[PDB]
């Protein structure tokens, strides 16, 4: 229905998006400038502070110290707080506008998803940029793997789970520098072996969390569980 | 009795 529109969106949504990184970029020119005079600033009275102070009522002397704190502060004062990113932050507002927003992310999630279980499609394949065409240029970070995974489980596809989140994991152990708490990537990929039957495994996960958290309240439970039934 | 099994996160 409105399919063909959307296409023409995204390819609008892309030059907008490039507008709005020059309009990023034009806001850090302003940041660095003025924290560059800022700088010189500070230097200056690191100089004149440091000297006054090493020093175990002169007019001069009366007067400068007089005006530095009464104006000079003030006037630096007024420099610290003056606001940079307000064309930036205004742009990005009214552009938001026509962003797409979380049905939309999750939407997208899904499709990838279904992509994956009709044709088969292994993470690491999706993940590294190894699809057809596209060679070697659109890579998913260790937090999109987890998302995707999240997507998942809340779909009950127990196996993409598992797939996804042992993905997210094998990019961290490569080394990938990244915010995820790796806690809850165990706590979500322990729970969907144990959906999908195999018990030894799931013990094996949960002994891998409660080394990083051994508070972990579910993973203690599980533990416990586990070895009741297990042992 | 153990606890319950594994609850979904």
């Amino acid at each position: 229905p409105g399919f063909f529109t959307s296409i023409g969106q995204m390819t609008d949504l892309i030059h907008t998006e490039k507008d709005l990184v020059t309009s990023l970029k034009d806001y850090i020119k302003a940041e660095e400038d003025k924290l560059e005079q800022i700088k010189k600033w500070a230097e200056k009275l690191d100089r004149l502070t440091s000297t006054a102070t090493k020093d175990p009522g002169h007019p001069v002397n009366a007067f400068k110290l007089m005006k530095r704190l009464n104006t000079e502060w003030s006037e630096l004062e007024n420099l610290v707080l003056k606001d940079m990113s307000d064309g930036f932050i205004s742009n990005l507002t009214i552009q938001r506008q026509y962003f797409p927003n979380d049905e939309d992310q999750v939407g997208a999630a899904k499709a990838l998803l279904r992509l994956q279980d009709t044709y088969n499609l292994d993470t690491d394949t999706i993940s590294k940029g190894n699809l057809p065409g596209v060679k070697h240029k659109s890579f998913l970070t260790a937090e999109d793997c987890f998302e995707l995974g999240k997507v998942a489980y809340t779909e009950a596809d127990y196996y993409h789970t598992e797939l996804w989140m042992e993905q997210a994991l094998r990019q961290l152990d490569e080394g990938e520098i990244s915010t995820i708490d790796k806690v809850s990537v165990l706590d979500y990929l322990s729970y969907a072996v144990y959906q999908q039957g195999d018990l030894d495994k799931a013990l094996l996960l949960t002994k891998k969390l409660l080394e990083l958290d051994p508070e972990h309240q579910r993973a203690n439970g599980n533990l416990k569980y586990f070895e009741y039934i297990m042992a | 009795p153990p606890p319950p099994p594994p609850p979904p996160p």
